[PDB]
RNA sequence: AGCGUGCUACUUAUACUUCACCGUGAUUGCUGUUUUGACGCUUUCACGAGUAGGCAGGCGUGGAGGUCAGUGACGAAGCCUUUGCUGUAAAGCUGGGUCGAACGGCCUCUAGUGCAGAUCUUGGUGGUAGUAGCAAAUAUUCAAAUGAGAACUUUGAAGACUGA
RNA sequence: UUGCUUAAUUGAACGUGGACAAUUGAAUGAAGAGCUUUUAGUGGGCCAUUUUUGGUAAGCAGAACUGGCGAUGCGGGAUGA
RNA sequence: GGCGAAAGACUAAUCGAACCAUCUAGUAGCUGGUUCCUGCCGAAGUUUCCCUCAGGAUAGCAGAAGCUCGUAUCAGUUUUAU
RNA sequence: GCCUAGACCGAGGACUGCGGUUUUUACCUAGGAUGUUGGCAUAAUGAUCUUAAGUCGCCCGUCUUGAAACACGGACCAAGGAGUCUAACGUCUAUGCGAGUGUUUGGGUGUAAAACCCGUACGCGUAAUGAAAGUGAACGAAGGUGGGGGCCCAUUAGGGUGCACCAUCGACCGAUCCUGAUGUGUUCGGAUGGAUUUGAGUAAGAGCAUAGCUGUUGGGACCCGAAAGAUGGUGAACUAUGCCUG
RNA sequence: GCGAGAGACCGAUAGCGAACAAGUACAGUGAUGGAAAGAUGAAAAGAACUUUGAAAAGAGAGUGAAAAAGUACGUGAAAUUGUUGAAAGGGAAGGGCUUGAGAUCAGACUUGGUACCGGGCCAG
């Protein structure tokens, strides 16, 4: 068997200088907040939340309202997602303190988060009435029916 | 040694290298010389002219005792002058005492004109001699003696 | 594909190494490649490529043809330099002071060199006090005087050598050499 | 979905373009850091069809000099095996089973050194196949004995034949 | 310079010395040019376009130039040197 | 060699010349075969001579080894002139 | 000039370069991919074996212009099975010595077919040419001219010296043809000067020896294969014919 | 022929034809032609005894380090064959490429560092 010799030096070298500077991405022009969505998969998969806030993380703040659904405040992935034509004035709900350290992670929901949920789905309510319907069409899951072409389709 | 012959690179090809169509055989073209004025007659013309046929004559019961005479040149005649003594002769030589060189002792026949003497006087002893050489010989204050 | 305008992956053809496994002739080319390396100095590259040499391709120098070359209008002071071996000639009649650098010195040419008050050193001595080859003279011995050279090349009214075992009368003087017996070519 | 003609898009070769990797040929540089590999390391570019044939670098076998103060009855060699690993490949190594006395790596030397063929040699074994077949010469039968066993032996009783 | 040549101081051939230098006297290209040794297989060929001979003709026989097959896979002509 | 009322019959399953051993591994321009891998290069069926025509030698085509040099003067091409 | 939708790839591994923004020996998209998050590690992930499906895939070896062939060998398996050794050679390469070279026929010696040592001859080389008798290699810096690497003087251009090798004009030795001095065993000798002649020659040696691959010739000659030819023996128990006795 | 010493030789299809009761067995009237065939185990300790069977044998037992050594005897390949298990199958089978399924194999939670740090793999 060929022995291995001196200059085989298991020396690891160090990387090279990297030029790949991040930089911010850009969204949708569809995805406006307050916009309704539709989200296109994980647990919630058919439902139609309300877009609130775009966090550091690049991942969009979303609520049913909990209320109105069952889906509460959480991230998700603008990507799994189908923004439509409809908007809900949100300029009046306080979403300024939820941010990435927000989710951190650690069944049981601590306090502040129901609270949280209750405070923000308090104005949320009080606009959606303003719009006739638009309280039942959040309530209903979303699903493609026979004959429904997504591309020709306007959500 | 035989692990470095081309026959154990020729292993596992059919012809071992002889080719297929013409299919190494006996004796095509026939044995030794065979057709030299026929069939090889192109490869005799050129590479030996002169083999077929009989030029001058015939001597019975040659012997070459009788033809020995090495021939040695002017150029490389002092070589046979005693190494220790060559540079002490070469500036003492004059007509009075002058090297002595015994050609035939030293196994030599006849001596011959090639090449230039040092300009000293020699004795030069000798069973034949060219004419040239002798010329040479005589033109440094030198002699040829004959012997037998 | 590709129209060839030559014939593809051929070797250069040169010697880049000696056939040699000497392993002081291998030192020696480590001397000379880094000299031609690090001076272009064409002198360096012309020792390097004759290390390469075969025996054939280095034919012996004798003594006479380096006096012949310390002959030379202003060459009676020049370094003789032989790659290869450098034997004696008794034709010489005389033999004058200067230093050589070759391979090999045969007994009587290194003694010969010497009596006259020479100098007869190896290459790397040379290398050590001629880095550049300054006042340097190489000389090549007669390639083409090998007997083999003789027979190259026969053919009819080529006047060569025949390749031939025993000299004499009977031996191939006959029928295509003489008029008397056919032709002669 | 035929024939003549014009058009738009589209389909896909081991070809072309860019990139990766292998090899070959060339090519940049490498000693006060050459430092125990300079037959090495390193920069860059181009190229790759092949019978007959040439050359090169390698793989494997018997034996020889040297070496590993090498393996081995606590199991050498051989053999069997979806236990795996390495190599483009020739091949090399290893797990398990079988087994019982020697054997291997490395540097070299050497040859009676590598098989699918030659109506090849010797030995062994299949399909064919439980197959072709065991049909000339008139012909056998009952009972008893013996015996583990009787169409086929012996005895008795018959029926026959050879026909001097 | 010459022994050749001219009636010749004419010539012929080869020269000494001096002048012309990067447009050194068309283009395009040039994995560079030149030289040598040595040795293998091969020495049955066949096909296509064009030219072409004998023949009623032939997947016939015989020449010319070139490209191929032989020695070559690959995509296409269903299949095919 | 025998033998043949003759067929080239018979001469120990052998006869247009028995059997046995040896010379003898007789010679074959002819048929068959010719044993591991990868890498690089890569043909010819043409010239001349041959009792040559299923074979050779010779040149060509191919490989290998290089050697002398380093842009010199070369080209299966064009242009101009002839 | 701008906006916008997808796919494949991420070679390299401190810095060094070219540019850009200049806010500054700083930063950049500028000499080749990074950031972040989830899941898993009793597992998705990969590899091989068997099998199904889709697609393609004629039997190898051989001679041949052309083979899957309605051309030949091959039922199967193991083991054996074919370019060898030698004499003498060509080229090339390695090695030792080198105008020399080769100890090994033999002798000495021995730890005994080894290793170690020794020298006379001899072989090949150092001279060729002619059928032969024979003769036998410097006019000259071993010549002139044109190229020629390297070296030297210079300073790009230029000048000098120029080994190997090449083209060319000469010179020397032997053969051939001519000329024909002094002299003589008066038929010998051959000075000297000439010739579109000729040599496997000279012109500051290159060889000898060992080994290796390849090529050549003689040998069984890569392996197996005739029909034949020869020498010396054995058969008339079958059969042919004569004879003897039944 | 007789007596010795050796080998980079062959190793039971090799080496002499013959390693063995080999010029043997056998063939041919004859001259002549001419094989195959080595190895249990250290030691026969070569299996007493019981039982089934006409017997050969089998099953127990026993000897032995081993019976996966039983005088069909060292190891015991392939062709070919039986049984068992798994799988596939409309006028052959076999092969390459690719993936699925079933089986097998493999790995980083590292030789991990002091509950945290940090790492491996697959993915957005
Ligand atoms: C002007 N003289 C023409 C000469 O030019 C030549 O013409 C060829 C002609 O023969 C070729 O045509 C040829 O080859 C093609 C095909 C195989 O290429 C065949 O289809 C055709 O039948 C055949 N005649 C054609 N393709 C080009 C012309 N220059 O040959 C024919 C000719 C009459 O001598
Ligand atoms: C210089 N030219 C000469 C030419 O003259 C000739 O020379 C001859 C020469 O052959 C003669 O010499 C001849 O005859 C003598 C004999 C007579 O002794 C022989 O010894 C010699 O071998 C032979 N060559 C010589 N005796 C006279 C010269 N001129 O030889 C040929 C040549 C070289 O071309
Ligand atoms: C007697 N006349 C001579 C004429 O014969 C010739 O001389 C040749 C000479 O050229 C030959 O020489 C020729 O051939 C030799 C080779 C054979 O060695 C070469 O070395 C040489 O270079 C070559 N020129 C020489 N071998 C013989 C003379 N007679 O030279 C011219 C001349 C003077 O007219
Ligand atoms: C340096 N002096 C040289 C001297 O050494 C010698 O040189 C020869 C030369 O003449 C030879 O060359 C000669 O012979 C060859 C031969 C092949 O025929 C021919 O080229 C030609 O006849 C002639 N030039 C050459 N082959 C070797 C040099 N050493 O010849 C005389 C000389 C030219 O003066
Ligand atoms: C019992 N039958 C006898 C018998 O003596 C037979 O012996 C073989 C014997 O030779 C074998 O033994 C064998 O051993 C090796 C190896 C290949 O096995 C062989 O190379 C060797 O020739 C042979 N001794 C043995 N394994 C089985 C017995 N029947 O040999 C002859 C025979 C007549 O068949």
């Amino acid at each position: 068997q060929v022995a291995p010799k001196w200059y085989q030096s298991e020396d690891v070298p160090a990387p090279k200088q990297t030029r790949k500077t991040a930089r911010p991405q850009k969204l949708r022009a569809s995805l406006v907040p307050g916009t309704v969505l539709i989200l296109l998969a994980g647990r919630f998969r058919g439902k139609r939340v309300v877009y609130l806030k775009n966090l550091e993380d690049n991942t969009l703040l979303v609520s049913g309202p909990f209320k109105v659904n069952g889906v509460p405040l959480r991230r998700v992935n603008a990507r799994y997602v189908i923004a439509t034509s409809t908007k809900v004035n949100v300029s009046g709900v306080d979403v300024s303190k939820f941010n990435v350290e927000y989710f951190a992670r650690e069944k049981e929901i601590k306090a502040e988060r129901v609270a949280d949920q209750k405070s923000v789905d308090a104005a949320l309510l009080s606009e959606i009435k303003k719009t006739p319907l638009l309280k039942q069409y959040l309530a209903a899951s979303f699903s493609l029916k026979n004959g429904d072409r997504p591309h020709l389709l306007k959500f | 040694p035989t692990r470095l012959t081309k026959t154990r690179k020729h292993r596992g090809n059919v012809s071992a290298g002889k080719g297929r169509i013409g299919k190494h055989r006996k004796h095509p073209g026939g044995r030794g010389k065979a057709g030299g004025q026929h069939h090889h007659r192109t490869n005799l013309d050129k590479y030996h002219p002169g083999y077929f046929g009989k030029v001058g004559m015939r001597y019975f019961h040659k012997q070459q005792n009788h033809f020995w005479r090495p021939e040695i040149n002017l150029d490389k005649l002092w070589t046979l002058v005693d190494s220790e003594k060559k540079d002490e002769y070469l500036s003492k030589s004059s007509a009075s005492a002058a090297p002595v060189i015994d050609t035939l002792a030293h196994g030599y026949g006849k001596v011959l004109g090639k090449g230039r003497l040092p300009e000293v006087p020699v004795i030069v002893k000798a069973r034949f001699v060219s004419k040239l050489a002798e010329e040479k010989i005589r033109a440094v204050g030198g002699v040829v003696e004959l012997v037998a | 594909g590709r129209d060839h305008t030559s014939k593809q992956h051929v070797r250069s053809g040169h010697r880049t190494a000696p056939k040699s496994d000497n392993v002081y002739l291998q030192l020696l080319v480590k001397l000379y490649s880094f000299l031609a390396r690090r001076t272009d100095a064409p002198f360096n590259k012309v020792i390097l490529k004759s290390l390469f040499l075969s025996k054939i391709n280095r034919p012996p120098v004798s003594v006479s043809r380096i006096s012949r070359a310390l002959k030379q209008k202003g060459a009676a002071e020049k370094t003789i330099v032989v790659v290869g071996t450098v034997t004696d000639d008794n034709r010489l009649l005389e033999f004058p002071k200067a230093t050589i650098a070759a391979l090999r010195f045969t007994a009587g040419a290194k003694d010969r060199i010497l009596k006259n008050g020479g100098e007869a050193i190896t290459l790397d001595q040379l290398a050590l006090r001629a880095p550049k080859g300054q006042n340097t003279l190489i000389v090549r011995g007669p390639r083409n005087s090998r007997e083999a050279v003789r027979h190259f090349g026969f053919g009819p009214h080529k006047g060569k050598a025949p390749r031939i075992l025993s000299k004499g009368r009977k031996f191939e003087r006959a029928r295509g050499r003489r008029r008397s017996r056919g032709f002669k070519v």
